């Protein structure tokens, strides 16, 4: 769970950048 | 069609007594169960009921905090009882509540939709109202869990604010499990989003805040589609959070890639005529860390609020303002030292 939600987070963020 | 019940004083004696009603119609569709406005036939006033299905096999929680409550800024329990119905088999609970006929969410639409924004006198009014009835829950250890413009009720013409429903309300106590996933997406503090068991009071906070905010704004602050996106807006202005900002929030997401991200300025988030204070309380309110947010008290005492502790202070239609000022003992355990700023000299003696 926590890894794997900081992976979709991680990803949103490269996105926004 | 006249409605007669036997009812029990919310927070009373605990003697029932025969109540009668009419005038049944529909408000809306409450946390768990729909609201429904009536009118008493003994005083013909108006009151709210929150029917609720009840399980005999437990007791109902929302009705045990109820009945420990009363405060001016909070919906007040008039009485309650049960009824059935709906393929029976089983009880309705119902809540009999004041009547308040406004929220802040329809006064902050009806603005928006004129290309326009609350004016601030109000702003403060409303906000210090929240936190009094933040103060006087969390003093219980009560957190609201709800927290959210359309759980605001307004009296238009005293400009009274009262917090309602309390269907996703529980006491908090250290050492126990809570659902992470509360609130509403917009309005929920980051260690929610990061799946955090542990959380406190705090929560209803960082709610405040995003309502405050959106008062200032004119659109929520936090808008997003997914509970993930809501992460994302968040660090959009807040910038992203810091090794022990993450540590404070959950433990478990301590060590992890999250790549740097600036923080937006709040003087660049607001438009430039809004006031300083209120970009001071809202950066307070908005933390990362649930324990550097401001309690609800602290944020009452506020230099933005200072305004209110005026002796010529007064609404915009020519009226007094409310009684900001009647705190109990009950309401400032947290601080009580406080009250030297609370409450000013003019209402003192
Ligand atoms: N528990 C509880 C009560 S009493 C009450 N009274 C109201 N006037 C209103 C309104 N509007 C509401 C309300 C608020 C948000 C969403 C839906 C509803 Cl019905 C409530 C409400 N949820």
């Amino acid at each position: 769970e926590p890894q794997k939600f900081a992976e979709e987070l991680i990803h949103r963020l490269e996105a926004v950048q | 069609k006249v409605t007669t019940v036997v009812a029990t004083p919310g927070q009373g004696p605990d003697r029932p007594q025969e109540v009668s009603y009419t005038d049944t119609k529909v408000i809306g569709n409450g946390s768990f169960g729909v609201v429904y406005q009536a009118k008493l036939c003994d005083s013909g006033e108006l009151v709210a009921i929150k029917k609720v299905l009840q399980d005999k096999r437990f007791k109902n929680r929302e009705l045990q905090i109820m009945r420990k409550l009363d405060h001016c800024n909070i919906v007040r329990l008039r009485y309650f009882f049960y009824s059935s119905g709906e393929k029976k088999d089983e009880v309705y609970l119902n809540l009999v509540l004041d009547y308040v006929p406004e929220t802040v969410y329809r006064v902050a639409r009806h603005y928006s939709r004129a290309k326009q924004t609350l004016p601030v006198i109000y702003v403060k009014l409303y906000m210090y109202q929240l936190f009094r009835s933040l103060a006087y829950i969390h003093s219980f250890g009560i957190c609201h869990r709800d927290i959210k413009p359309q759980n605001l009720l307004l009296d238009p013409d005293t400009a009274v604010l009262k917090l309602c429903d309390f269907g996703s309300a529980k006491q908090l106590v250290r050492g126990e499990p809570n659902v992470s996933y509360i609130c509403s997406r917009y309005y929920r503090a980051p260690e929610l989003i990061f799946g955090a068991t542990d959380y406190t009071s705090s929560i209803d906070v960082w709610s405040a805040g995003c309502v405050l905010a959106e008062l200032l704004l004119g659109q929520p602050i936090f808008p997003g589609d997914s509970g993930v996106d809501q992460l994302v807006e968040i660090i959009k202005v807040l910038g992203t959070p810091t090794r022990e900002q993450i540590r404070e929030m959950n433990p478990n997401y301590t060590e992890f890639k999250f790549p740097q991200i600036k923080a937006h300025p709040w003087t660049k988030v607001f438009r430039p005529r809004t006031p300083p204070e209120a970009i001071a309380l809202c950066s307070r309110l908005l933390e990362y860390t649930p324990t550097a947010r401001l309690t609800p008290l602290e944020a009452c005492a506020h230099s933005f609020f200072d305004e209110l502790r005026d002796p010529n202070v007064k609404l915009p239609n020519g009226r007094d303002t409310p009684a900001l000022f009647n705190f109990t003992t009950q309401e400032l355990s947290s601080n009580p030292p406080l009250a030297t700023i609370l409450i000013p000299p003019h209402a003192r003696i």
